[PDB]
């Protein structure tokens, strides 16, 4: 059985790690909700 | 705990306590993954969560009412993963999204890669609003990660 507990508030922190890239994909989405590749 | 906030979600069907998940509480709405609860019900100390409104292809799910989030990404700006990885304490990772360009329109995309029971963590722009949810995504050629910015439709 699943439960909840509390890990934070939502706010935005000035200064947080800036990191990860911006890559423009083809993709594709299924009946299933599973993201592939189009290439 | 009806408190606004993120939250992780918890399993004692395995080995100890196992995280498979987290999501966010908004208006007495929880937010999460549908891949992250199967649509099962939460427990929240005494008390039930019931879900109410889920699709598998959207790969969400909402628990005591309607999907409530409808902040979307501009486009442009930097966004801020608030990652709650399992074991972790919650960590801001601000990154500017990438896109997933489909037959249906273009989505955002956060490139980030987190352990799985990470899935649910809210994206959010610079008012704190949450824009989507993290880990539905793809493996790219590199062999990493990149989940989309997952957002529902509120009513
Ligand atoms: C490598 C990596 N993945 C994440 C987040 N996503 C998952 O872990 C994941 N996604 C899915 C399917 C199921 C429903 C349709 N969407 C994809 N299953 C799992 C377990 C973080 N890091």
């Amino acid at each position: 059985d699943m439960y909840i507990e509390r890990a934070g508030d939502i706010t935005w922190e000035k200064d947080a790690e800036v990191t990860g890239n911006s890559p423009r994909l083809d993709v594709a989405l299924d009946e299933s909700g599973d993201f592939s590749l189009v290439e | 705990e009806t408190t606004d906030g993120v939250y992780r979600v918890m399993t004692r069907r395995l080995l100890g306590s196992t995280q498979v998940g987290v999501g966010v509480m908004q208006e007495g709405v929880f937010h999460t993954m549908w891949h992250v609860t199967k649509g099962a019900a939460l427990r929240s100390g005494e008390g039930r969560l019931d879900p109410y409104w889920g699709d598998v292809k959207q790969d969400l799910v909402s628990y005591c009412g309607p999907w409530k989030l409808d902040a979307a990404w501009d486009g442009l700006s930097e966004v801020q993963l608030l990652a709650v990885p399992p074991g972790e304490r919650a960590k801001n990772i601000q990154t500017l999204p990438g896109i997933f360009k489909t037959k249906d329109g273009d989505i955002g995309a956060v490139a980030l890669d987190y352990p799985a029971g990470t899935s649910g963590s809210p994206i959010l722009d610079k008012c704190g609003r949450v824009i989507g949810l993290y880990g539905n995504g793809v493996v790219i050629k590199n062999g990493s990660y990149v989940s989309a910015i997952t957002q529902g439709k509120r009513e």
